[PDB]
Order: structure tokens, then C-alpha cells, then sequence
């Protein structure tokens, strides 16, 4: 079974280049697709983007100009970079697997499993 | 009073008992030696044979069960991380059919793809991505045929030489190749091998295609239309050649060469006039220019039927004759029981 | 977020509606406080392995429904519906279950 | 198929074909794993199955060097 | 007074011992037959089984030990004396690395080769030379990359049509393909597949290259420069197509055709105007011309995880009940010794 | 009399006989156990081992006997119903020789084909047709070489730049490729890999051939000839390159490039002037342009000799020392009859 | 082989070769069949040769889908 | 990579690539031989290892006919 | 062994499109070549045509403009079609195998085995 | 068709002649009334398997001969010679054997 | 192990062409490289040339215009031909193997083993 | 050729010098009268298999040295040094060892 963990700075100053890493164990990052989801305090979930085996990406149109995702097969990690962070970017960040498989209705995709998440705070 | 005789008869009986005891002791030693042989050496040998058989069976079963993984590993090793096509071990027929069903096209395109799975496989390929533990990760790349069932035509040409007072004027069409009509334009493929024919269906290569105007069709009616600049190459020195056509051949015969229609076995059928001439596949079988003979169709030769050698079982079980042992063992057991009964009767009868 | 109050053993029905028909491209999630969301339903009718059978999915097109037959004290959480029809992935506003 | 002779330019045209043109690429990802293999401790030294397993592992290690896995 | 009874008892006793001896001799014949059967008919079968197992092991071990030789022979037989690449059995990775280290080039080139081993193998090949006895002799031909890390750019074009009272004027660039900067000139590759892309490095084919002047780059600034005859072809009739770019697409829409960008789950995103419009691979997913739908990127589908069946051992060693047999044999020996001792006591008492 | 102390002796004797009978009885029970064990358990184990050995033999023999069919199936599965060449398992050498002998050509062509069967294999291919029951049906398509032993020549060129007043004028030939003459015309192959050289014979691909007039030979004597329009491309900007040749190379050197003739070990041998210079493969080893070093010939490297591991038998037959057992059994057989005769005289005494 | 350097055109010609040109196609038809295999009935179920036969039959069934005939 | 739209000519240019150009050929030669194999003389009739050796020799003999030297 | 069998309408009106079928069993139609031979009442044998594995055909020059032959591998059948039949086309029609194999003199071809044949009558 | 009358056990030599030399591209057939032709000789000298040995082929070039050494009552049929040299395949007019 | 032997005319007239042959046994001529060395009476060794498995050659610049070397895989022989021999060409001629392998310092090549040699005399 | 005279058991040092630095591209040969040269040292430091250990190689660049520790009556021969740096291969003039 595949399990995930998130690591990061935790405290980022304004207008910096926030970087996070999700470390995949129990499988290979080339066998599936991967996603990032962030959830502000007291608010809902916002999907950020997804990355494929080939290295292609699709980003949320509200964060496409500031988000970069990548795969590193040597360490089995998925990287996320959000540039020019402000106070509105404070949230809890999760990494998750994108599962695409055959269902009794056709090709369907979901997010399973998830990472425990990590808090990122932006302040001066 | 002949009691002395019975005083030695019992002594001889006792000596016989001692001799029988010594004999049965020797028999017991022999039985012990045989049992120590069979229980140790033979059992160890058969256990070793069992272990070797299990090892052999595991090796062959490993091969049989991992056949698909081993095959894909072998192909990727042979071609250095790539495969020239989607092999049957890269993707099974059911997986290929499911993938074709999920493609973003229409029912007609999906049905044609499910009919021409072979062209799908040969126009796809697979790449090796990585190795993790005891696993191989690879990606198959299947083609999506979104355009189907539009007119296509192929053009072939030969030099067209005209003689005037020994001065030649040879004209050759440069439009040769495949054409398939599309939306907004026609795709032109200069090389014949760019598109591959299967039945009446032509599968063309996107990388080799050149988009041209729909007005290129008029080159096949009046080669000198002012509506479209048909691409022709002019010359001055004669050229003699045979251009093979899908249902015939074009033969050009000029100057000092001897071209003639022939049919192999018999030979010459007719001499050919000077100029351009079109011969169908049903007219003859060969074309001869000077000493050069060109075939019109494939020369169908021998047909072979080879069957592999048979393989047969070599199982010859060994059966033990238990009955002849059991009868003798029952005989010895009943003899022992009768001896015990007789000695008991002797003890009973000895007393009054 | 809209809230719902119910007792133990009561039948709860959560409904969320899409802007346009999305067939069966819908998922359900159960998130507990301080944890990460856990998938419950995928393709709007398929029960994720490990989920108790009391949760059910239904609907196609525009109207989808999550139903719990026999409520339990562990069922109290927040539930979101996410559409997998097209990217960007969008999550429901969330329905917080609270105890009576 | 119908073929016509074009006498005006010494050419032919063969009509009656139907196009099949590619417009995209559709990709899938596969992961093949070696099934479980147990110990055979009864043997002595070079077991045939262990030799096969070592050969497969060495072949996998060589194959890792030609992957796109930089 | 009972001497007759004593005589009768002795006669019955000796009859009993004679019957016991006959039983002993029958048992001796039975054990003789058992020993002969075990020693001949079972040992012959076990020897035959041993010979067959040895033959099977020799065949399998031959296959395992001569694996590289057999694979090379198989590949050369399949391709008839040629091999399309340097396979992992023609040359191991250590041999490939040593050969790369021995090439007459510089440290940067050598380092890049050890990084791009796969392209080295796929651009090399091997040929069969001959067969001598039980040996195969072949040559492996490796590529030497002496030029590295220079600018390279790729050019793609689409028809550019303008309308004047319904009369069209279309222009198309013929400089399409790969370019790489070299010493003394620039190398031009007219076909896209002439150079293979790996990461940010482009590996180009020497045979397909065409050396062209360095001043060819001014076609990317002003096609109408008098400093270079840029290769353009003029036309008169409109052409509608979509030219796929590395990070987007060029779509031309003219005359009576309808083009528009969209997605795969939802229809129209936007209707495109007439002419050329450049759409990046992030703006949309597909391009539709009339009824023809062109994809912008690879359509990533399912992902499969298949594991082979397990392999299990079937070793079931056999064992004998040694303790019971040993106890019985010891009892036999002690009983016969006791009988001998007590008959000796009787013989001594008879005096 | 002394008969008082003989009844007890007789009772002890017959009790000893009874206990010896009990000992023989338990010995017979042990013999029963051993015989039943060796007859059921060991025999069944041997039968199972024989069955498994036969199964393994059948699998291995199936592979060995069907090798050709299995290889054809493997190749067609690998390339999806087609084979890039005519492999040794598609068609054996005797079959290929018979087919060549049956071809409708002349003796010289047939002889050359039997000499270059490798090239005929690499220019042929196989096509999978269908599957019927447990059979595969396919067609091999062999090439027919009807034209042999005519002159062919290959042309290679380099830019020829002449500088006046600082303004350049470069001329390059576009005739490069293979030219082999035929009946009625000469066949021209623009790409160098369109024709494959083996020894002194050059095998050309008919699909890539272009028929041109025999007067194309005049381009190799005087390009400015008016008998034939030799195809040359003119330029204005200088281009520096090295055009490799079958037995040498052409090097071009203009404006600001430093080019020289050198070696691999000792280094530079000579500096080249400006213009074209023709360098023979025997003149030097490498050509340097600025910092770019081009090899003239293949750099012959290491020679490897690898032998596979040995394969050895492990047959260890079994043997049983039956001499001692036979001696013991003969002693038993003699002693039992000796005791029988002794009890015979014992009961004969009583009369 | 004789290579000549042409100074006037900065080119070379290497003559001395001999042609081998293809003029036709010659075809043969082959039919390969598996030799007959007997049943080894001493083992009920997991038979190695039966597994091999099933593998060959399945491979043939897959290969039937890429054949030229429909 | 950086891709620009050349609007004046309905074309694009994608810059940011680094060249790797071949300049020579480096050759090695290999000699692979079969390891020693012994008799197993205890078998009645043909043996599996001898059949494998004969198949290997036949394959080598056929491969000799496609070698570079006749 | 390979055996053949022919079936047809038996009665065909003038100027119709006579069709016949030969069904091959015991082998595959792609392993050999096939021929049609017709024999009028009281007359000799006339060769009609031959078809190969690749689908190529050679027809009798007296019937080439009116005869079509084809192979259908799904049902293992060889088809013959004679258009514009008149009374002169009445005969007994045979299907046979064309065997091409090596002989002590070279490559020779014969017709073996033959089909039992079927009568076709043309009348108004 | 030309006919021939002979008795049981007699020697019969059937002869047919080709327009031009055809080497050994000739076949012999035996057709019985109400049946299909059965190949007897191929390549003008080869006896088809299953044919009684008393039939023999001979000749090369232009003149070919079919010979039966000892006539049996089952031998009564019509025999045709066909040339395999070139297409179209041509069959001999046929020699009908009749009983005396 | 590999053994070499040399055979030649022994006596060659002036302005003729010398012809010598080295016969390799114990190995194949394609597995290694081969060279010729000649040693005049009372003088030192002179390297003549080397030939590779590909058939490429490198010759001594003092004998490149008169020396031709070749390989014959049928008889396992290496041939040497020296044209226009004079009295200065009289010497003992040896054939030897060129061994190229890895050494603790890199790629090095030597000459081992050698042939026994043969005397060639040029006189009128 | 330059000559050297020494006795049995004496240490002999043969030295030859290259025109330019050639690193470790140098060999030593031992030729006996009436025989063919036999390789002794390759790569200037490697002892050929079969050679007695008393022979040693040393040096790199331009100066190389052959040394024999304990002379034997069989050691008397002629020794040449050959450079493998570049073609044409060149052999040393030879140092003939003679007995005292
Ligand atoms: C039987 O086994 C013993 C050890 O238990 C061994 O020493 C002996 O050599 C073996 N005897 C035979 C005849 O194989
Ligand atoms: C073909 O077109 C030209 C140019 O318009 C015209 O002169 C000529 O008559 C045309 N040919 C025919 C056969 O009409
Ligand atoms: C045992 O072997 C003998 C030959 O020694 C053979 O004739 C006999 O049939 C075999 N007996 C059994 C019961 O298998
Ligand atoms: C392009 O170059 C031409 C020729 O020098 C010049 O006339 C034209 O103005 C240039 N175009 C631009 C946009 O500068
Ligand atoms: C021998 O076979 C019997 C058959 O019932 C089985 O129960 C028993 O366990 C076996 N004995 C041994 C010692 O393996
Ligand atoms: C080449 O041909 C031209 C044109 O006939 C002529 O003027 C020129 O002198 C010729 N050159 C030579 C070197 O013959
Ligand atoms: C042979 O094979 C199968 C599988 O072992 C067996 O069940 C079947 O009865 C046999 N079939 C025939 C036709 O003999
Ligand atoms: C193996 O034995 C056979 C006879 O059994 C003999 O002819 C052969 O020479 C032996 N093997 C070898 C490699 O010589």
C-alpha cells in the first residue's frame, strides 16, 4: 500500500517562494498521478493541480501563474512551489494520489489516499 | 526302563533350539542391516531427488508465470528502452479494445479501429520509464484515428519523350505519391511508403504529410491548367524505364533500346512501340528492356507444410507385488501361533 | 457551511446539485476535525473499500444524494461532493453534521 | 479499385481508397511486478531458482540504466 | 507312572519347534525376496531418475550460464547478422562505461555520455563478423559525441493567407525543422524526427544534417531581409490546417471552414477568428476544424498495475519411524538371548 | 529315579521356545512394518517423482522440438504480424537456396544471390497471413536481383568559396549520392544510405531510385558544361565543414576558423590553408576545426574474449553391498535345516 | 577502389563498385504446426506441459488478431 | 523551454535546447564462446543436453551463412 | 487430409449472375492454391482459373471478363461468380487444389484432390 | 473423343502430342463415368501415391506416353493429358477406353 | 592458446613481388589484430604494419607505397605482399599478434606472441 | 649495438630514453640468437606472464629502466625497448648482454 507524507518550512515570509515536498513510499511515483489540495482555516478544499507520469501538468486557473510541480524519481518525491506568497495563501496543504481505473460506468478518477498534511503560515 | 534315551533326546532338542536361535539372530542382523540401508541411504537419496525436482519445477514455473514480464523486459533490453511497436505482451487484446473504446472519438472511428487493431499496434509504440524494486514501469502510446473514409488516390508517372529531328523534349510529372482528401485541404505524401494499404483502407503517416489546396486535383485532367501550377520537370535527353503501377505498369521505350512484352515460360509475346505504353497485370507477366526483365506481379513459388516432431510421455510406474509377501507373512504368523498353541497344549497335557 | 443536526440511529440525507449534468462523475468525502479527507463514494454510486455499508450513493446527471441509514457517534464530520467531469476539480461547500 | 491511363502526360491514377488519419495520441501506464518466490532451503549452494532470480535482478539492474528515469 | 505323558509332551514340543522353524524359513524366503526387489528393481529406477534429473539440470544450467551468448545469437539470427542497437547483451554497462572513458574526447563530453548511456546505445549498433568453432565474433560500433551544449531551436509554420476582393495570397515558410549551432556554420535538419529530444538535449543525426550559413537566423526576425534569401513558398488557394508546436499549436482558418478550440468533456470554449491564431497547450485541450478534432496534448488514460502469479515450493521430505523398529529389534535380541540363557540353565539343571 | 528333576527342565525348555516364538513374532511385525512402508510410501513417492520428471521432460522437449514454430510466433508477436527481415527460423538456408535456384533469372544472377544470401535475407521480409487450429500461415517475400555487375560511383562535395574584395561566392554541388548505370538510363540515389555496400558490390534500394540521363556523368569533368544542367547551389556567406569521403575527407576553411590536420596521441601534424583540401585516410587520423575534432576512420578500441561458465554433470548412482546380506541369509538357510534335522532325530529317538 | 579529387568543384568521386538491383518479388508460403502432445494423466490438475500448451494456445489466439485475414 | 509567436510569418520558434552531435565511431570486438559441456552417458537414447547442444551447433552453422565474411 | 465440397443453386436463368462455393475442410485455404474446372455433358475439361494465398488471380482468357474468384477465410470457402450466363454455360463444375512442390525435375504443379462436382443448368 | 478397345491383361499405350516442347510439364488423369477426375501421373514421370504401379509415364519435350502393363476391369475409363508449362491450363481431348 | 607459422618462397629475384603468409591456429584471425616485423642480419627490428579485424590497415611510412596486407577467414591466414624487392629487402620476417586490453594505467597494446620467422633472400 | 658485460648474480640496469614523454607506453623484449623476440614487460611496469620475477620495469614519461636482480646464464640475450604511444612503432637499438 502507498502512503504519503508532507514536509516544509511552516513559516514563510511575504513575497517568498514557498516550497513543499510530498514523499511517496510503498510504490513508485511513475505508476500513478498526484495532486495537491489546500484547505484554509474554517474554509473548504481547493484543488491546486495534478501531475502525470510523463511530467505533464494541469493547474488551477486561479494558481497557474504561480504554481510549479515536478517529479524526482531518485528520491521518490513530488514537489510544489508557490511563488509570491501573501497572507491569503495561508492554509493546510495536502498531497494525494489520483487513481484512474475502470468502473461499472466507465473511466472514473478520484483522490485516494491522502497525506496527513502540513500547516504553512505567511506573516511578517 | 528306556528313560536314558529321553534324557538325551531333550538335550538334542535344546541344542536344536539354540541353533535355531543363532540362525534367527543372524537373520535379525541381516534384517537390521537392510533396514538401516533403506531408511537412511535410500531415503536421503530420494529426498535429494525431491529437492532437485522442486528446484527445477520452480524455475520452469517462474518462467511460465512471469512470461509477460520477462517478454517485455527482453524487448526493452533488445531495443535499449524502446519497442518499435505495441507487442502482444506490452498490451493484451482486451486492454487494447478497452482503450479504443475510451478514446475521444465517434462510434464509426472506434469501430474501424476495432477492425484494424493490427494497424493500431503497428502505428503505436511503448517507452520504458523506470524500474522500482522488482517492477518495470512503461507507457504505451496508441494512435487516435479521427478521420476515416475519405477519398484517396495515388499518382505514378513515366517520362513522356517526343522526338523532332533528333531533338527530344521529355516531360515527367513530379506530383507522384499519395493523396487523401481532408477538411480544408488535401494531404500529399511524396513517397509511396508514406501510406500503407490494408484492403481498401490507406493508413498515412502524419509526419510525412504535406497540406496542399484542393485544386491539385485538376492536374489529372489537363496537365497544363492555368488554375493550378502543376509541378512537372522538363528534360532534353531520353530516359527509358518501367514504372510499376498497383494494377499494371508504365513502360517508356525511346532511342536505342528494345522493349517487349513477355510472359516468362514461353517468352516474347509482342514487341513494344516507341513511346509510352500502359500494360495491365492481366495482359502479361514480365517486361523486358534490352537485357533487363522486370516482373509485373509477385512470382508465386512453392508452398511448404512443416509439422514439428511429436513429444510423448515416458511414465512407467513401478508396482510392488504385495500379495506374495502377505501370504508368506500370514503363513509365518499362523506357524508362530500354532507353535504357541502346541507348547501350551504340551504344558497342559504334561500334568495329569 | 450549511449544518445538519440528527440523533443516533436516524436517517440522514445530504443533497448537493451540480450546475450542469455530469452523469456519474461525482465523489463523496468524509473529513474529521484535525484529519485529512477520506474518500467515501466514487462515481456517485461506488462504495470505497473499507467504508461501512450504511453510506450509499445515488443519482445521475444533476442531482446526487448521500444517505446514512443508521447513524453512529463516529459519523459526525463534514462531507463534501467533488465533480470529476472536468478540470478544475471543484469541491462542495460542505455539510457539517452536528449532534442533537 | 479503378485505374485510369492518362495519355496526355504518361501517368496513371488509381482510385477507390479510403483514408485513416491519426489526430492524437492516447497513453496508458503499466506496472508489471515479479510474483512472490519462496525460499528452497533444502538445496546446497547454487539453487536453480535462486540463480534464475539473481539473473532476473541483474537484468533489471541493467535495464534501469536505459530508462528515462534520470 | 506318567513317562508316556512325558514322551507325548516332548513329541508335541518338538513338533511345535519344527513348525516354528518352518515359519522362520518361510520368513527368510520372504525377506530374501524383499531384499532382492529393493536392491535391483528400485535401485535401477532411482538411478534412472537421477540420470534424468541430471540431464534436466544440465539443460537448464546450460541455458542459464550461456545466456548472453544465446541472446546475442538469437538477436543476430532475428535480424540476419545485424542488430538495430547496442543491446544490453552485446555490451554490459561496465564495458560501455569503460569504452566511453577511453574515447579520444574531453571530460565534458565523457560526462555527458555517461549521463546519456541510453542515447549512446540507441545511436550505436553491432554487426556480426564470423563464426569460429563454437564462438561468435562481432563488432560493436559506438557513437562519439564531440560537440555538446550549443544553442538549438526548432521552427514550425502554418499558411498565412490574406484576402483582397476574394483573391487570396498565402505564404508558407520552408525553413521548418531543427537547427543546432556549430563551429563555422549551422546544421539544419529539415525533418522533425531527424533530431531526438531527451530532456533539454537534442541528439541529431549526422547523415540528415545540412550545413547552412550562420546568417539563417535572421529569418526569425524579418523574412523580407535582403541579407538572406529566406525559403518561402507562395500560393493562391487557401489551406486550412493545425500545425502542432512543442508547447502549443498554430491553427489557420480561412474561406468556408469553421475552426474553434474546446475540451474533451465540454464543447465550445471559444470560436476562433479567420487567419492564424496561436494557442498554448494550457489554453485548451483540442482544436476542431469543421468536423475534424485535433488533440493538443497526449490524452492520459488508464493506469494498470499487474502482478504475476506466485511460485511455491512442493518439497515434502519423507521420514521413517526409526524408534519403533529399533525398539522391536532390541526386544528381539534380548528375547533370543534370554531364551538361549534359560535353555542353558535347563541343560545345566539336567544333571 | 532321576525323572523327578526333568519335568521342570522340560517346562523351562518349552517356555524358552515360547518366548523365542514371541521374539520371532515381534521380528515379523517389524518386517511387516518395513515391507508395508517400502511398498506403499516409498513406491508412491517414486511414482510421484517419476510423474513430475516426465512432466518436466515433456515441457522441455516441447520447447526443443517446436523451437522453429515458437520463434516464428515470438517474432510475429513482437512486431505485430510482420517481420523486418527473413530470419533463420522463417526460412532455412536450404529452403532459401532452393528458392533462389527456382527464380526466373540467369546463372550469374543466381550465383551472386547464393553468394550474398545475407543481403537477400535483409532485403526480404515476412508477412503473417492467418492462424488455423494450431498452425501459423505466413508468406516470405524474397528479392529478385536481375541486374548485376554494372559500374556505380558515389559523389561527395564540400562548399567551394572564393573571396574577392571581402565578398564571398560559394558553390556547392547538389549531385551528391549514388549513381549506378542501367539499361536506358542511370539510377540516382540522393541519400548515402539508400545503397548498402558489401565488399565491392553495392545493393541499392529501388524505392529510392531516380532515373536520370546517362549524360549526367559530364558533371564530373566540367560543371560549366552546356550538355547537361548540373545542379549546383550558389551562396554568399562562407560555410566551413568537413565532408567525409569513402577513402578520405574534404575540409573547407574560410574567414575566422582555425583548422588543422592532426593525430590522436601526439596532436597536431600540420595546419591547413584556406579553401578546400583533400585529406587521405592514410595522411592522418583526425581533422580539427576550431575546437571541433572530426575523426577520419573508425577508432579501433579494445578486444574482448568472454567464455561462459562450464556445465558439469551431477550423476551419483547408488549401490548396495549385498554380499554380507547374502552370506548371512545362506547361514540362516543352512542353520534352519540343521535344527530341523536335529529335531527330526530327537523325535525319531522316541520309538 | 579508386577515389579522385575534383579540384574544380571541391568534390570527389569514388568509382569501382558493381551493381545489384532488385527487379521482382519471389514469394513462398509456409505452414508451421505444433507436433501432437499426449496427456500426462498421472497428475490431476497442475501439469507443467498442460500449462505450456495453454500458454501456446492463448498466444496463438492473441496472434490471430493481428493476422492479415479477418 | 521558451516558445515565441512569430506573428509576422504565422510561425513559432522554440529555443532552449542543447546540442549533442556525433563526430566519430568507436569500435570494440567481442568473442563469446560456449562453456565446456560433458557427456551424461547414463541415458538410454537421446539426451536433453545433447539435443540442446545439437540445436546450438545447428543455429551456429546457420548463423555462419549470414556473417560478414563468406 | 483435405477434402472439398461444392454447393450451388442448380438452376440459373439466362443472363443471371451464377454463383458457386467450394467449402474446404481438413485444412486452410491460405495454405495452398485453388482451381475451378467445368466439364460440359459429353465434352472435355476446361480450366477456368486459379487463386493464390495473397488473393491474386489468373483467369482463362475465354472467361476472364465474366469470372470472379475470391477467398473468405472466416468460413474457409472459395467463391466463383460467372455473370451473364447463357445456355452454353451449362456444365458440371469442379473445385480442386493446386499443389506446387519440389520434384526430381524441378518445380511442378498439378491438381489434387478434386471436388465431387455439381451440375448447373441454364434454361428459361 | 478417340476410342480404344482392348482385352483384360493386354498392354495399352496411350499417346498424346504437344504443340511445342514442354519438357516434363505434363499430367495424366483418370476419370470414371459419374465421378471426378483423379490424378494419375504428374511431371510426366511421377506416379501419384495410391495409384497401382502398372500405370507408367514416359516422355520429355513433345512426345509423352501412358502405358498400362496388365489391364483389369476397373481400368476402363477416360484419360486426359494436361500441360502445366504455361497458363491457360489445357486438357487433352481424352482417349476413352472401351471393352472388347 | 594461439600459435603462428610463416611460409614463403625463400628466394626472390629482384624487381619481383614478395609473398608471405602467416597461418593462425588455436584462434580466429577476427578476434585480434596482427602485424609484421622484419629484422635484417645483424640489425634491429623494423615494424612493417598492422591490420585490424575490420580490414583496415596502417603501414610504416617507409614501406607504405609497397606493402599490402589482407585477411582470409577461410584458411585463417594473414598475407603480406612487398612489391619491387631489392637487395636491401633481405631479412627475417615475423608475424605477431597485437593484444589490446586494459592495464592498471589504461588501454595499452603490445606484440605477443610471435612467429618463429622465415628467411627471405633477394639475389640475381 | 651497445654492449654490456656482467657476471652471474650481478645486478644489471639497462636504460633507454625516449625523444618525448610517452607516459607508460613502452615495452621490453628479450631476443635470443636464432629465435624470435619474446615480450618481457608491457606498459613499462607490467611483467608478462611466464617471465621470471627478477626482471623489473620502472619509469614514466621519458626515462625507463630494465633491471635484473640476480643474473643467470640464460639471461644473456639482446633487449629492445619499443614505444606504443604512436605509429609507426619504433624499436630500441638493442643492448646486447655478453658474459664476462
Ligand atoms: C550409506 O550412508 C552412510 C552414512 O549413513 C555412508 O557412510 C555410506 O557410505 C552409505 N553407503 C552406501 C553403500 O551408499
Ligand atoms: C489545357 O489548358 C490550356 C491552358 O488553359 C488550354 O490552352 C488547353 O486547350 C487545355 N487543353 C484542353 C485539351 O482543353
Ligand atoms: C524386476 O526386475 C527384473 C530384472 O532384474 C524383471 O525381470 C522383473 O520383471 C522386475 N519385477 C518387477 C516386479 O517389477
Ligand atoms: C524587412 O526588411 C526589408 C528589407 O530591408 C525592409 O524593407 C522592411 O521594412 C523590413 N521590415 C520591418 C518590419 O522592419
Ligand atoms: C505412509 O503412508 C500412510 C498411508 O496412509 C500415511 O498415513 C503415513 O503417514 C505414511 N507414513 C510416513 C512415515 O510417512
Ligand atoms: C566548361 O564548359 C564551358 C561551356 O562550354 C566552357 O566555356 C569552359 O571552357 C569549359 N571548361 C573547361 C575546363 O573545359
Ligand atoms: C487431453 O487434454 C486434456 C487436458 O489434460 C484432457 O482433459 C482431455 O481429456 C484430453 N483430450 C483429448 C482430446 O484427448
Ligand atoms: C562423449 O562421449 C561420446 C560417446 O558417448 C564420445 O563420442 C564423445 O567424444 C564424448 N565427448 C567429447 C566432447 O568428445
Amino acid at each position: 500500500q502507498v502512503q504519503l507524507q508532507e514536509s516544509g518550512p511552516g513559516l514563510v515570509k511575504p513575497s517568498e517562494t514557498l516550497s513543499l515536498t510530498c514523499t511517496v513510499s510503498g510504490g513508485s511515483i511513475s505508476s500513478y498521478y498526484w495532486s495537491w489540495i489546500r484547505q484554509p482555516a474554517g474554509k473548504g478544499l481547493e484543488w491546486i493541480g495534478r501531475i502525470y507520469t510523463s511530467g505533464n501538468t494541469n493547474y488551477n486557473p486561479s494558481l497557474k501563474s504561480r504554481v510549479t510541480m515536478s517529479l524526482d524519481t531518485s528520491k521518490n518525491q513530488v514537489s510544489l512551489k508557490l511563488s509570491s506568497v501573501t497572507a491569503a495563501d495561508t492554509a493546510v496543504y495536502y498531497c494525494a494520489r489520483s487513481r484512474v481505473a475502470t468502473t461499472p460506468v466507465g473511466l472514473r478518477d478520484w483522490l485516494d489516499p491522502w497525506g496527513q498534511g502540513t500547516l504553512v503560515t505567511v506573516s511578517s | 526302563s528306556e528313560v536314558n534315551a529321553i534324557k538325551g533326546a531333550l538335550k538334542t532338542t535344546n541344542e536344536a533350539v539354540s541353533t535355531l536361535g543363532n540362525g534367527v539372530r543372524v537373520l535379525a542382523t541381516a534384517v537390521r542391516e537392510l533396514k538401516e540401508f533403506v531408511s537412511k541411504n535410500l531415503t536421503s537419496a530420494i529426498n535429494k531427488n525431491k529437492c532437485d525436482i522442486a528446484d527445477l519445477k520452480m524455475a520452469v514455473s517462474f518462467s511460465q508465470f512471469n512470461r509477460r514480464f520477462l517478454n517485455v523486459v527482453r524487448q526493452f533490453s533488445d531495443n535499449a528502452g524502446i519497442t518499435p511497436a505495441i507487442s502482444l505482451d506490452l498490451m493484451t487484446d482486451a486492454e487494447l479494445a478497452r482503450a479504443v473504446s475510451y478514446m475521444p472519438t465517434s462510434a464509426g472511428q472506434i469501430k474501424l479501429m476495432l477492425e484494424n487493431r493490427a494497424m493500431v499496434r503497428r502505428k503505436g509504440f511503448g517507452i520504458l520509464i523506470g524500474v522500482y524494486g522488482s517492477s518495470v514501469i512503461y507507457m504505451v502510446q496508441l494512435p487516435i484515428f479521427g478521420v476515416i473514409d475519405t477519398p484517396c488516390w495515388i499518382i505514378k508517372a513515366a517520362p513522356s519523350c517526343s522526338e523532332k529531328d533528333g531533338n527530344y523534349a521529355c516531360l515527367l510529372r513530379e506530383d507522384q505519391g499519395w493523396y487523401c482528401k481532408n477538411a480544408g485541404s488535401t494531404v500529399y505524401y511524396p513517397n509511396e511508403k508514406d501510406c500503407e494499404t490494408r484492403g481498401d483502407h490507406v493508413f498515412c503517416d502524419t509526419a510525412a504529410g504535406i497540406n496542399v489546396a484542393e485544386q491539385s486535383r485538376e492536374c489529372n485532367i489537363n496537365i497544363s491548367t492555368t488554375n493550378y501550377p502543376c509541378k512537372v520537370s522538363t528534360g532534353r535527353h531520353p530516359i527509358s524505364m518501367v514504372a510499376l503501377s498497383p494494377l499494371g505498369a508504365l513502360v517508356a521505350c525511346y532511342k536505342g533500346v528494345s522493349c517487349s512484352i513477355g510472359s516468362n515460360r514461353v517468352g516474347i509475346i509482342k514487341q513494344l512501340p516507341k513511346g509510352c505504353s500502359y500494360i495491365t497485370n492481366q495482359d502479361a507477366d514480365t517486361v523486358t528492356i534490352d537485357n533487363t526483365v522486370y516482373q509485373l506481379s509477385k512470382v508465386e513459388g512453392e508452398q511448404h507444410v512443416i509439422k514439428g516432431r511429436p513429444v510423448s510421455s515416458s511414465f512407467d510406474p513401478i508396482r510392488f507385488p504385495e500379495d506374495q509377501f502377505n501370504v508368506a507373512l500370514d503363513q509365518v504368523f499362523e506357524s508362530i501361533e500354532n507353535s504357541q498353541a502346541l507348547v501350551d497344549q504340551s504344558n497342559k497335557i504334561l500334568n495329569s | 457551511t450549511p449544518s445538519l443536526s440528527a440523533s443516533v440511529g436516524d436517517r440522514v440525507t445530504i443533497t448537493c446539485r451540480a450546475s450542469q449534468s455530469i452523469s456519474s462523475y461525482l465523489n463523496w468525502y468524509q473529513q474529521k476535525p484535525g484529519k485529512a479527507p477520506k474518500l467515501l463514494i466514487y462515481a456517485a454510486s461506488s462504495l470505497q473499500s473499507g467504508v461501512p455499508s450504511r453510506f450509499s450513493g445515488s443519482g445521475s446527471g444533476t442531482d446526487f444524494t448521500l444517505t446514512i441509514s443508521s447513524l453512529q457517534p463516529e459519523d459526525f464530520a463534514t462531507y463534501y461532493c467533488q465533480q470529476s467531469y472536468s478540470t478544475p476539480l471543484f469541491f462542495g461547500q460542505g455539510t457539517k453534521l452536528e449532534i442533537k
